[PDB]
């Protein structure tokens, strides 16, 4: 009979509405505006978004 | 005629086949536990037919990933059924020779 069903938790994907601005008048500081990414490369060297 | 065959019936063999299937019904409970195992059910008209098998039994419930197929609530009854059948078969059969006894002693 079809009676056992189990759940797992898992993350579906992510919340990429825009975050809070902090307005810190630092010439250095960047926000993007809307949507978009920065592109980095971390230590070992492979590229990302952040 | 007059053999111990026919004095006394097939009571002479429910006795194995009682502690067969109490042997098989031990091994299904105490590999409960141990995934992978498949419980095996005893078909009672195949050692009567040996007397004049080791089958599997097919769950009710699916497995939770351990394949194991053994439902204690159901072991438990099977069990308790056996042993009061086994007492049965050794009143019948311990009074065949009684009965014998007696006709021979004639006391």
């Amino acid at each position: 009979h079809p009676s056992r069903v189990f759940s797992m938790t898992e993350r579906p994907g992510h919340n990429f509405a825009q975050g809070s601005v902090i307005t810190t008048g630092r010439d250095l500081d960047v926000t993007i505006e809307g949507s978009g990414w920065i592109s980095v490369l971390d230590h070992t060297g492979k590229e990302g978004l952040t | 005629a007059i053999s111990f065959d026919n004095a006394l019936g097939i009571h002479q063999h429910t006795v194995g086949v009682r502690e067969r299937n109490a042997e098989v019904i031990s091994t299904n409970i105490a590999q409960a536990n141990t995934p992978g195992y498949k419980a095996r059910g005893l078909d009672f008209a195949k050692e009567l037919q040996a007397a004049t098998d080791k089958l599997y039994r097919l769950p009710t419930q699916p497995d939770t990933g351990d394949g194991n197929t053994v439902d204690l609530d159901l072991e438990r009854n099977l069990f308790m059924q056996n042993q009061i059948r086994h007492q049965a078969s050794l009143d019948f059969l311990g009074s065949k020779f009684k009965n014998l006894t007696k006709a021979i002693k004639g006391e």
